[PDB]
RNA sequence: CCCGGCGAGGGGAGUGAAAAAGAACCUGAAACCGUGUACGUACAAGCAGUGGGAGCACGCUUAGGCGUGUGACUGCGUACC
RNA sequence: GUAACGGGGCUAAACCAUGCACCGAAGCUGCGGCAGCGACGCUUAUGCGUUGUUGGGUAGGGGAGCGUUCUGUAAGCCUG
């Protein structure tokens, strides 16, 4: 028995989001929860608010118990992104990108 | 049918020994590299190693023909600006005797991985004595 | 000065390969209250060795 | 009577693309390098199918060599010695029977000394 | 027992309840051929060596099928001078199963 | 109904022939970026393939075979217009 | 940077004369397959059977074919 959790369309990139999702494969879920809370990133918060809410989904739709969880999958993709203009000297002009990035985490108790 | 060629699991290799007094440095490293090469055998296929492991006595009794103990010239260079140094072979003879029959057989060897690896089943000493009893080598003249 | 060949996604990861992250060993736990912390560090409600420092 | 390229055009580069599978980095990705990538290929293969003989009679070779020389004799005074007798059995076969069965290797061997003699 | 023979343009080397693939034959499907040009049979310690040829000495076998192989492709290419072409290429066969030697 | 800041985003329940038809909505190709499994890779020098060729994993047959993926070592080999 | 035999090494594994073997190419022979051009016999609606010979190619000339969109045969044929 599986039960996902996602979230779309996040602010951030996903080179910077996978950093912080690599520490948390493999986990039990309080281990990966008392791993979360002391790393000093911004992806930190959103990672954890992605998993507490795959465990309640667990535990509300599925009769899951919360002691025998453990993160079975976890993965970051790529989303779209916003152009913007940046001047330069000489009258000059650039392109800028805004990245965004999806995220995704599967609870198990196998 | 298809040729038959030799598997690395299953091969068949000897230990001989052998003495340098009073040889010619060329006429026996060309034997040395056959052997270790492995050419005299019917099972020789090339790209597998199916040679034999020699023992080589008495390494600083070698001899040469004409004037070469004072002019044959070895030659190397260091990798910095400047650095080409030389050496006779009486000077080779008197430092590391073993040296001369090892750069002798290595110039006839093949350039590789492979010929790497076969470089590795030749001893070399410069009395003798050796401390290989247990494997039990027969005596070869060349 | 600038490239003149295109680099490879195999080079981009051979560089990477000294970008991981690190986690915390382990925590501490209070004599008193009974808390997860730093070590050498106050807990959420004002601990510190077993000792209420801060209201 | 307008016309569009799309399918035809799609179906092409397939094709090409399905014949350089296995090859490394845009080798296997990008039409324009994989294209140049099967061409050599077709060359290799047409000098190969020729230096394929040339190298498979090379061994035989050695390997008689070797087999004789055991028995006493070189390989061409054997080759001469079995042309003066008159068997017409070929290097294949010869390098064969040298490896798998060595009584009768020492048979021909003994004709052609007979032979030479 | 082993036996030498020539076919094709080319020489095998044989025994019994063996098959044998070689160039095109013509004769039909389970009928029986006779090779009667043998260069050495070997049964042991015995060996028996032509001068080209045994006398005496027979092989027999039966034919099994016709067939093609695989496909093989030629490629010519020359460059800077506006010049490609390309060829396709299949082989006859024909396979023989080993009855008897009989020298 | 539930997690979340009375957010953004999601998991159920229900509509419908179909929700991977959910409003960023027929079909959804390529470049480009990821997660899982099998094999190879830390003493080895070059247009990266071709000819030869062990070992390992897996599918039919269970008699010999045979097919598919990877590929140590070795001969030859300086892109296209 | 050895650096005026490719290298190792060579007193012959150098040079001169005589002889006999062997290696060595996509050249020649062997086995199987495709196509072009002639000659000769039945007879051709332009075919069959024997036989001789040929098939590296830029600029450029000659012959024969594949696939795509639209019109008729089609108020036909295939298809929940």
């Amino acid at each position: 028995m599986e039960t996902i959790a996602k979230h779309r369309h996040a602010r951030s990139s996903a080179q910077k989001v996978r950093l912080v999702a690599d520490l948390i494969r493999g986990k039990k879920v309080s281990q990966a929860l008392d791993i979360l809370t002391y790393t000093n990133k911004k992806a930190a918060v959103l990672v954890k608010k992605v998993l507490e809410s795959a465990i309640a989904n667990a535990e509300h739709n599925d009769g899951a118990d919360i002691d025998d969880l453990k993160v079975t999958k976890i993965f970051v993709d790529e989303g779209p992104s916003m152009k913007r203009i940046m001047p330069r000297a000489k009258g000059r002009a650039d392109r800028i990108l805004k990245r965004t990035s999806h995220i995704t985490v599967v609870v198990s108790d196998r | 049918m298809k040729t038959f060629t030799a598997k690395p699991e299953t091969v068949k290799r000897d230990w001989y020994v052998v003495d340098a007094t009073g040889k010619t440095l060329g006429r026996l490293a060309t034997e040395l590299a056959r052997r270790l090469r492995g050419k005299h055998k019917a099972e020789y296929t090339p790209h597998v190693d199916t040679g034999d492991y020699i023992i080589v006595l008495n390494a600083d009794k070698v001899a040469v023909t004409g004037n070469k103990r004072t002019d044959k010239v070895y030659y190397h260079h260091t990798g910095h600006i400047g650095g080409i140094k030389q050496a006779t072979f009486e000077e080779m003879i008197a430092r590391r005797p073993e040296r001369v029959i090892e750069i002798a057989v290595k110039g006839m060897l093949p350039k590789g991985p492979l010929g790497r690896a076969m470089f590795r089943k030749l001893k070399v000493y410069a009395g003798n004595e050796h401390n290989h009893a247990a494997q039990q080598p027969q005596v070869l003249d060349i | 000065a600038v490239q003149q060949n295109k680099p490879t996604r195999s080079k981009r990861g051979m560089r990477r390969s000294h970008d991981a992250l690190t986690a915390v060993t382990s925590l501490s736990v209070d004599k008193t209250s009974g808390e997860k912390h730093l070590r050498h560090h106050i807990t959420a409600d004002g601990y510190y060795r077993g000792r209420k420092v801060i209201a | 009577a307008r016309v569009k390229r799309g399918v035809i055009a799609r179906a092409r580069h397939k094709k090409i693309l399905k014949q350089a599978k296995g090859y490394y980095g845009a080798r296997s990705r990008v039409y324009r390098v994989a294209f140049q990538a099967v061409i050599k290929a077709g060359q290799y293969a047409y000098r190969d199918r020729r230096q394929r003989k040339r190298q498979f009679r090379q061994l035989w070779i050695a390997r008689i060599n070797a087999a004789a020389r055991q028995n006493g004799i070189s390989y061409s005074k054997f080759i001469n010695g079995l042309k003066k007798a008159s068997v017409e059995i070929d290097r294949k076969i010869l390098a064969d029977i040298a490896v798998f069965d060595k009584v009768a290797f020492t048979a021909l061997v003994e004709k052609a000394k007979a032979a030479l003699a | 027992m082993y036996a030498v023979f020539q076919s094709g343009g080319k020489q095998h080397r044989v025994s019994e309840g063996q098959t044998v693939r070689l160039e095109k034959l013509d004769i039909a499907t389970g009928e029986t051929v006779e090779f009667a040009e043998v260069l050495m049979i070997a049964n042991g310690e015995e060996v028996k060596i032509g001068v080209p040829f045994v006398d005496g000495g027979v092989i027999k076998a039966e034919v099994v099928a016709h067939g093609r192989g695989e496909k093989v492709k030629i490629v010519k290419f020359r460059r800077r001078k506006h010049y490609r072409k390309q060829q396709g290429h299949r082989q006859w066969f024909t396979d023989v199963k080993i009855t008897g030697i009989s020298a």
